[PDB]
């Protein structure tokens, strides 16, 4: 079990850790989060009490280093840092643990939610989407735009999601225009899976990471990316059977976790209705269709 | 963006553009079978691709053999239309290729866009105008070449005949759409109007009769009367 200590909490803030969140008051004696499950990526995120604008946060994996959060009064935000002195880090974590100034990662034993949301998400792939190679953790916020969005302005602060575009030469083989546009299997299986992602695990990891950035930060380009990756599978007539079954599980947990009040902005009516009722895969997403119909029948 | 009443004179500027109408690409007769079921029989069709500034009409004849063994023909017809328009553009010298293609039905946008991915700088546009190009098969010489074709064929026409020698392209297009609107609303009446006077003939190299300027004013007035009446006859007014 791992620990992300905090220098202090000088400003009132709502702190998220994965799907959990708690309120910290201005200058409350808060010194971090303990008992964080090893083996998964995690995200620690922030919304200031004075500015519900800019949700922001850090993707990290405690196996890759000892990390802590400190508020920067110049840049006005909680920053993740790495302490490379392991002695000093255990020594500081034990002090705050003894004084019981840490919240415990509040996982219920039966509860596989976070695993199910991050099953294919790898820190090394996150760090290629979010390019800042001097750090081992990755910053994301509500406003960051995607490479594809930048094409349609600061490239250093972009989300380098894999560009998907259904009306592009990459997607459409000369002489197979109608075929490749109505049945995207070539684009999914040869261009993206074999060519770019290499395997379905890396594809699902990017899909899950895009969903989570859309949910935790309201990141609009991430939402676009998540729906595009769903639509590409659903609009392919030929998809490995293992991928369809896993996609159904992935989406089920995503829909389950989505805040009920955010369904209006985070769910694209067209994509979902196409995917569940018109696409080749309309009969292949039984769990996802059932939770969608029982939880968001309005969208459909 | 979409072409409408407000950006209408853009049709007659010096940027090369084409209207594409697909309404006569896939044409059928519906009939009863011996068992009393219904079946369709395809007849020859055509793509109607028109330069509204010059009157040049690229009539790509669609022979019924192109549908043999194919499914979902109405969907295929849109893609076939886009394939043929893209081949037309590629066949033209660069300086004759259009800057814009305006489709008369929105369902043509994605097929044409996908077929024209090689031409990122050609704008594919819809229109809010309700253009009467479906009535192109009411022009006898166009119907004739479509129905006689035994194989795929492109035939080139000037749909304005020699009118541009005397009128502007705005006026020529207005006359064309009035004639076609009239033929669409009441083909028999419209065709009676055009031919009632046997002394005014159609030149071998033309589609419409050789009216004088004054006779065109009378004809045009008769077409407007026809259209207004049918509008009454139809809505009772
Ligand atoms: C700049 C003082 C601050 O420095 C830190 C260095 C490393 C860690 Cl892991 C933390 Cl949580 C803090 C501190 O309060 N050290 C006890």
């Amino acid at each position: 079990m791992n620990t992300v200590p905090f220098t202090s909490a000088p400003i009132e803030v709502t702190i998220g850790i994965d799907q959990y969140s708690f309120n910290v008051k201005e200058n409350q004696p808060f010194h971090g989060i303990k008992d964080i499950p090893i083996g998964h990526v995690h995200v620690i995120h922030f919304q200031h009490a004075d500015n519900s604008s800019m949700r922001y946060g850090y993707w990290f994996d405690c196996r890759m280093g000892n990390f802590y959060i400190q508020y920067d009064p110049k840049d006005g935000l909680y920053k993740m840092m790495e302490e490379r002195d392991g002695a000093k880090f255990e020594n500081i974590v034990h002090n705050f643990k003894e004084r019981q100034m840490m919240v415990s990662y509040p996982k219920i034993d039966e509860d596989d939610t976070w695993y199910n949301l991050t099953e294919f998400v790898q820190m090394d792939k996150i760090r290629k989407i979010v390019r800042k190679d001097e750090n081992q953790f990755s910053y994301v916020d509500s406003s960051m735009t995607t490479v594809q969005e930048n094409e349609l302005s600061d490239p250093a602060h972009s989300l380098n999601y894999t560009v998907i575009n259904f009306k592009s030469r990459e997607a459409i083989r000369p002489g197979h225009e109608m075929e490749d546009f109505l049945d995207k299997s070539y684009y999914l299986n040869t261009v993206m899976l074999q060519g770019i992602f290499k395997n379905s695990s890396n594809y699902f990891g990017e899909l899950q990471f895009a969903f989570l950035n859309a949910m935790f930060f309201g990141n609009y380009g991430s939402s676009l990316q998540w729906h595009a990756m769903i639509e590409l599978i659903c609009s392919s007539a030929t998809v490995p059977k293992h991928m369809l079954d896993k996609l159904d599980e992935i989406l089920y947990y995503q829909i389950k976790t989505l805040p009920e009040q955010y369904s209006d902005i985070l769910l694209n009516e067209r994509v979902w209705n196409i995917c569940l009722y018109s696409s080749f895969q309309k009969n292949s997403l039984h769990n996802t269709e059932k939770i969608m119909e029982n939880k968001y029948p309005e969208l459909l | 963006g979409a072409m409408n009443s407000s950006n209408y004179a853009e049709l007659f500027n010096n940027d090369i553009k084409l209207f594409v109408d697909d309404t006569n690409v896939y044409r059928v007769t519906v009939h009863k079978t011996f068992e009393g079921n219904v079946a369709t029989k395809a007849i020859n069709g055509c793509i109607f691709t028109l330069n509204p500034k010059t009157g040049h009409l690229f009539l790509k004849i669609i022979h019924t053999s192109v549908w043999a063994g194919q499914k979902r023909l109405s969907q295929l017809a849109k893609w076939k239309t886009a394939e043929e328009v893209s081949a037309l553009v590629r066949s033209l010298p660069k300086e004759e290729q259009p800057k814009q293609i305006i489709v008369t039905r929105k369902a043509m946008l994605d097929p044409l866009e996908v077929h024209m991915l090689d031409f990122p700088n050609i704008a594919i546009r819809p229109t809010e105008l309700r253009l009467p190009f479906s009535a192109a098969m009411s022009i006898d010489k166009l119907s004739d070449v479509v129905m006689k074709a035994t194989e795929p064929q492109m035939v080139l026409f000037n749909i304005y005949d020699d009118w541009l020698d005397r009128i502007s392209s705005y006026t020529a297009f207005s006359r064309l759409t009035l004639l076609l609107r009239a033929l669409k609303t009441n083909e028999e009446s419209a065709k009676m109007i055009l031919l009632s006077d046997p002394t005014i003939t159609i030149k071998s190299y033309h589609l419409w009769p050789s009216f004088t300027d004054e006779q065109w004013i009378t004809i045009e007035s008769q077409m407007r009367d026809l259209i207004l009446t049918e509008y009454g006859r139809k809505y009772n007014v």
